[PDB]
């Protein structure tokens, strides 16, 4: 949108440095998981930049000039998560998100894990209802499908057919 | 306007299906609502239901016109404002100032747990410096509405 368009020509000038871009824009996932990254991911959306310094001179950018608001999120901050990313455990060997995702930017990687966290990805809702519902962790778990249970335990779908509209 | 599918199977039971959340609560005072609308938001029209398998058979048999998020009462399971954290808000504002929001409603005992999970998690406040006060208290770190329908959330 007219956002990220203002944001990505500050970076191409030069004029604000530090900028990355949208999240989503920064790594790659096997088409097949598309509609599941996409339904359960709104932080794909999100606009890295290296530091707190960086984000804030956007968000003074955008609103000087009424184009409008945008996330940001800053490589400084995503540090913690350096010791956090090794796979784990997960019911039926459900595929993580997180670990679907294909980066070479390891500061990157870091603001990927930030945004998928422990999010899993299953075949259909019968597995997702399955994984998700343990007793001793419940699972943040969206389908190929786009439907999603969330750690709250609601699910939501519908309309999937429309999911390809023009 | 009430909550419309197909049956997902034959011999189905209605009663399985509680409808939609907005239809299914009772404002104790009508000078809340406006809090109480901004408290649940889109939640009002998450449809509540008996289980998981229930929420499963309407998503893909129920022909639904939306996208729907379903509350199943088998499973939800929110993450409730403690004792403690009411405790520490009504010493702060005083208890006449704060509310859980979920007090502020009535609704049919078998939905508890839905209900939970819609009002059990935000304070409602009965003004802004008491909102602010209560949501950003380093001990109760919670969302809090206003009467006037001002959102203050920490996170």
């Amino acid at each position: 949108g007219k956002v990220l368009d203002a944001i990505i020509q500050e970076k191409k000038s030069g004029r604000i440095p530090g900028i990355y871009g949208r999240l989503g824009d920064l790594g790659a996932i096997d088409e097949k998981y598309d509609i599941a990254i996409s339904s359960c991911c709104h932080a794909l959306d999100y606009i890295v930049v290296d530091s707190i310094d960086t984000a804030q001179e956007c968000v003074n950018f955008l609103k000087k000039h009424n184009i409008g608001i945008a996330t940001f999120i800053g490589l400084d901050k995503m540090t913690v998560w350096a010791k956090k990313m090794s796979k784990i455990q997960t019911p039926e060997n459900t595929p993580r998100l997180f670990d679907l995702v294909k980066v070479k930017n390891e500061e990157i990687r870091q603001a990927f894990y930030f945004a998928l966290r422990d999010t899993l990805v299953a075949n259909n809702l019968d597995q997702a209802t399955r994984v998700a519902y343990q007793r001793d962790r419940r699972w943040r778990v969206v389908t190929l499908q786009g439907q999603i249970i969330e750690q709250s335990g609601t699910m939501s779908g519908g309309l999937e057919h429309h999911h390809h509209h023009h | 306007l009430q909550f419309a599918y197909k049956d997902p199977e034959k011999n189905w039971n209605r009663n399985s299906v509680k409808g939609l959340v907005a239809s299914l609560i009772n404002v104790k005072d009508n000078s809340t609502a406006t809090a109480l609308e901004v408290v649940a938001g889109e939640r009002l029209y998450n449809v509540v239901v008996d289980t998981e398998v229930t929420a499963k058979k309407l998503l893909e048999k129920g022909e639904l016109k939306r996208r729907y998020t379903i509350i199943p009462l088998n499973k939800i399971s929110a993450r409730c404002i403690a004792p403690e954290t009411l405790r520490v808000a009504q010493n702060l504002v005083g208890p006449d100032n704060v509310h859980v929001a979920l007090s502020l409603v009535d609704y049919k005992p078998e939905l508890q747990k839905g209900m939970e999970f819609v009002f059990g998690t935000t304070f409602v406040c009965n003004n802004m410096d008491n909102a602010k006060k209560v949501a950003f208290d380093k001990r109760i770190m919670t969302r809090t509405v206003t009467l006037g329908g001002d959102v203050f959330d920490p996170h």
